[PDB]
RNA sequence: GAUGAUG
RNA sequence: UAAUUGCGAUAACGAACGAGACCUUAACCUACUAAAUAGUGGUGCUAGCAUUUGCUGGUUAUCCACUUCUUAGAGGGACUA
RNA sequence: GACGGAGCCAGCGAGUCUAACCUUGGCCGAGAGGUCUUGGUAAUCUUGUGAAACUCCGUCGUGCUGGGGAUAGAGCAUUGUAAUUAUUGCUCUUCAACGAGGAAUUCCUAGUAAGCGCAAGUCAUCAGCUUGCGUUGAUUACGUCCCUGCCCUUUGUACACACC
């Protein structure tokens, strides 16, 4: 199956229970000014690279 | 009397003594050739201020140094430190100061230890553990 | 031209004035892989020599990054109470293992090495999510940074125990695990526990 | 009674068990830390 | 150019006098070569039985070459090593005595090493000769 | 954190509004002032206040600084 | 803190009432600015000199000599 | 004459005050003399339990009491070396005189 | 917005 | 903010103990005062290899100098400038 | 990785009066150890405490095997009035469980965890313990209030021995 990338543009948050998923929003290299928010796993910051396995599923927030 | 320089570097408790004098190329260390420093895999750890600024500089120089107190791993960057430094402060006093501006570019982008020493030195022990952190192992039952 | 000193320092070792090479064999200017997203945490831009640098790393959240690659694959070698410390092991095991690969396949041996990174890292994992006790799994996206320190941890965790209670040596073993996880084969160790956590992923979405 | 315990005694309080031979000093460890001060053991570090 | 005995890897001339020593044949061997271990720390005797002793001969030539005077003493703390003691950790343990002894002995009857002012042994005029001579041969082996 | 206690705030404050004209926006200056101005018993302690009255000189700079 | 050493004296007695042991200790914390060998104040004490008035002069002038 | 005069306290400052005596006191007499030699400091550290009776966490303590020792040499006459060895008497520091 | 009795 | 640490607000105003300051120790100083019971260089005597003025040792009964490394006393340095 | 021969490097300490301490060096002994001397009341000598892990070159080769050294037999020594219920050290022999460990549960954010050993405390002898010391030196967060608790405010209470 394709896979796309994106690249974070803002780091909003921690959620999870305990604080092991940041929060996101991205912005698509193809087709940019297309934007999605979701969540990550590890350490991340401005600039990052994030390969998206589904591009259109945006994610829940815990509050 | 012919020029001459004294300098040092340190590592946890190494220290090494480099003395440098005009000579005709001559790199000893503890009375014994630079080729045959041990442990043998970190050589090129001692042949790395050599070799980054060219053999060319070290023709017209005699090096001579000596090591004490550490361990195999700490004395070895010792050495690394006294040959860098007494490099940079014989172009000092001998030769002008671009060179030794241009000498400490080289050094420095590389890797910064070959200059400056190490700042880290060992934490105290605390009662109540085998460590400085570490702790016994506690029980309730 | 070569140069003598009252020293004399042999001919092996002084064609590297002009370009370091890892072990004074392998060279830098030829590796670059193209996951463009994992460009900004492998370190094969600054060349150095024996894998042995000795820097400080873990005073800041993202200095890690910049160490050299091989230095961060010899790091997790030093694993398993025995073999703490042992720095000299590691350095010793990573010379002889990226001499296998060359021989084994006729390609740079770092390039090869950054390969089985690239392709190991996992791009989406699961997260234990719950109320009041009472939990699940739900699936989330990997960072890049954490892809490279996944990604190292499975490729030295199966060569260690591949050749525990084996003939095999370690620098064999690892040397077999680098080589089919670039290519993509099955057979690593690192490639099955990939889509192992992958498969799980889609199914808790 | 040349060596071991009974040779040897806190010499202020006569207890046999807990003495400090460090130095000489042969007191007890409980009655050091009250002399420590006039015997001239700090407390630093 | 000149050599001494500094200008050579340790490895390379401790084989390089052992074997000098084997062809020639006037060392004194003690005659327990077969039974003695080398250090109450170790298991077996050594593997090499034919050529242990001359190896440590070697090693203790170059030893004095460094340095002033040795003794001994100073020689089985450097010869010992790690005691097993079983269920119990390790602990430094000295190394053997009467074979310590009996190689300086022996090199003082091949004239090696001498007796020294402030104790121990120490190189000799024809001690300094011999090593001297077998390092430029270990160098011109390098082809 | 760098906050800094009550001690060398008013400290500080009590030199500026005796010595406004002597007081200058460099440390060293003012480090040096302060051992002829005032009796401070560390090295340590010295050194806050004159930093700390330097901070203030850069405010005055700019404006009335309150209070 | 450290000034407990320079300037505070302590001591405890015991006295042996009717009923039973009853314990004393006395703790005196000397004047600082009276010490003669030593710190002459606590480390936290901060003095500030009051300096002179300073008119504005008229007009510049010389002296000779 | 040969004379080397050795000093050990557990406090500097009245020791210095000793030493800065001897060696001010010797250059007016415009006497030969090494400088005062500052041997390591020697420490002794007590370690020690603070539960008088075994109960409670495992609470540990140390102590310290520093020694510091100097010596001068001096080639002086007998008379003066006399008032030497006499004056600078001060309570805690001790002081020791050999000859030759 | 799963479970959690007693001394 | 690590801190009842501060900015402020204010029926409260001015204070005291605790935290901080303070002390001990670990990092730097080719800058002061010195030092073979610590060091290094040179020079008398001397062993070996080559010998063009070279390489490595011995001699603490040779003596001279010096303080980079080692020791301390008195100070400098960081205050997030 | 075990074993063998070589390579070869610390820092913190302690040491002799109403007296026997720390011990270089020589020689005998497989070894432990024995004997004759010597320096140090100490930046002077023991002591560069030539320590261990470690590097190199070899032997063995996935075999409860040269991994493992418990439990036993026999002999030679040291400390002590005295060692039997082996104080401890040496030598040969005997050569068990143990194949990475269930529910549970401890410690830790960099010269730190962990691997390695040394001096000191007790001490005639005896450390697998404790207090410090250095040598080798990673992996993983740079967060959260989910579990265990802590500090401040508001709120309910039939609790005051105070949610046991």
């Amino acid at each position: 199956t394709p896979v796309t990338l994106a690249k974070v543009i803002k780091v909003l948050g921690r959620t999870g229970s305990r604080g092991g998923v940041t929060q996101v929003r991205v912005e698509f290299l193809e087709d940019t000014s297309r934007t999605i928010v979701r969540n990550v796993k590890g350490p991340v910051r401005e600039n990052d690279i994030l390969v998206l396995m589904e591009s259109e599923r945006e994610a829940r927030r815990l509050r | 009397a012919v020029p001459s320089v004294q300098t040092f570097g340190k590592k946890k408790s190494a220290t090494a003594v480099a003395h440098v004098k005009a000579g005709k190329g001559l790199i000893k260390v503890n009375g014994s050739p630079i080729t045959l420093v041990e442990p043998e895999i970190l050589r090129f750890k001692v042949y790395e201020p050599l070799l980054l600024v060219g053999l060319d500089k070290f023709s017209n120089i005699d090096i001579r140094v000596r090591v004490t107190g550490g361990g195999h791993v700490s004395q070895v960057y010792a050495i690394r430190q006294a040959i860098a430094k007494g490099l940079v402060a014989y172009h000092q006093k001998y030769v002008d100061e671009q060179s030794k501006n241009e000498l400490k570019k080289a050094f420095t982008s590389y890797d910064r230890t070959l200059l400056i020493a190490d700042s880290r030195r060992p934490e105290p022990k605390k009662f109540g553990g085998k460590g400085a952190r570490s702790r016994f192992q506690k029980s309730y039952r | 031209t070569p140069v003598v000193l009252a020293t004399p320092i042999p001919e092996e070792v002084q064609q590297a004035q002009t370009e370091i090479k890892l072990f004074n064999k392998w060279s830098f200017e030829e590796v670059e892989v193209k996951d463009a997203s994992l460009v900004d945490y492998v370190q094969v831009r600054q060349p150095i020599f024996v894998a042995h640098t000795a820097g400080r790393y873990a005073n800041k959240r993202f200095r890690k990054a910049q160490c050299p690659i091989i230095e961060r694959l010899t790091n997790s070698l030093m694993m398993n109470g025995r073999n703490n410390g042992k720095k000299l092991k590691a350095v010793r095991i990573i010379k002889h293992t990226l001499d296998i690969i060359n021989v084994l396949t006729d390609q740079n041996p770092i390039q090869v090495v950054v390969d089985a990174i690239t392709n190991t890292g996992p791009r989406e994992d699961t997260t234990r999510v719950g109320g009041g006790g009472a939990a699940r799994r739900q699936a989330v996206d990997v960072s890049p940074l954490r892809r490279v320190n996944q990604a190292i941890a499975l490729l030295t965790i199966g060569a260690r125990e591949a050749a525990f209670r084996n003939i095999k040596t370690i620098a064999e073993t690892l040397a077999e695990e680098l080589i089919n996880a670039a290519k993509g084969s099955s057979t690593s160790y690192a490639i099955k526990k990939k889509d192992e956590l992958e498969r799980v992923a889609k199914s808790n979405r | 009674r040349r060596y071991g315990k009974g040779s040897r005694q806190c010499r202020v309080c006569s207890s046999h068990t807990g003495l400090i031979r460090k130095y000489g000093l042969n007191i007890c460890r409980q009655c050091f830390r009250e002399k420590a001060n006039d015997i001239g053991f700090n407390k630093f570090r | 150019p000149g050599v001494s005995v500094r200008d050579v890897a340790a490895q390379d001339f401790i084989n390089a006098y052992a074997s000098f020593l084997q062809r020639q044949g006037k060392l004194e061997v003690p005659g327990y070569v077969d039974i003695v271990k080398t250090s109450s720390g170790n298991e077996m005797p050594p593997q090499d039985a034919e050529g242990w002793f001359y190896k440590r001969a070697a090693s203790v030539a170059r030893h004095i070459y460094m340095r002033k005077q040795v003794g001994v003493g100073k020689l089985n703390k450097l010869y010992g090593g790690a005691k097993s003691r079983g269920v119990r950790p390790y602990k430094h343990i000295d190394a053997s005595g009467s074979i310590n002894r009996k190689v300086l002995q022996a090199l003082e009857k091949i004239g090696i090493v001498e007796i020294s002012p402030k104790g121990g042994r120490r190189i000799s005029e024809n001690g300094q000769r011999d090593l001297d001579r077998i390092a430029a041969q270990t160098l011109e082996e390098d082809e | 954190g760098r906050v800094r206690t009550k001690t060398v705030k008013r400290a500080s404050k009590a030199l500026i509004e005796r010595y406004y004209p002597k007081l200058t926006l460099d440390f060293q200056t003012n480090k040096r002032l302060c051992d002829e101005i005032a009796t401070i018993q560390s090295k340590r302690l010295r050194n806050k206040i004159a930093g700390y009255t330097t901070h203030l000189m850069k405010r005055i700079q700019k404006g009335p600084v309150r209070g | 803190g450290q000034p407990v050493n320079d300037f505070i004296d302590t001591a405890t007695r015991h006295v042996l009432m009717r009923q039973g042991v009853l314990g004393i200790k006395v703790k005196i914390m000397r004047d600082p600015a009276k010490s003669r060998t030593g710190p002459k104040a606590l480390p936290d004490a901060v003095t500030i000199i009051e300096p002179k008035e300073e008119e504005p002069i008229l007009a510049p002038s010389v002296k000779d000599y | 004459i040969k004379i080397r005069i050795t000093l050990t306290s557990t406090k500097v400052k009245q020791l210095e005050n000793v030493s800065s005596n001897i060696v001010k006191n010797a250059e007016q007499h415009n006497l030969v003399k090494k400088g005062p030699v500052r041997l390591p400091t020697k420490v002794l550290k007590i370690s020690t339990r603070k539960t008088p009776n075994g109960e409670g966490s495992k609470t540990w303590e140390t102590y310290e009491m520093r020694i510091h020792k100097r010596y001068i040499d001096l080639e002086a006459p007998v008379q003066i070396v006399k008032r030497i060895t006499q004056i600078t008497i001060e309570p805690g520091v001790d002081v020791e005189v050999v000859v030759a």
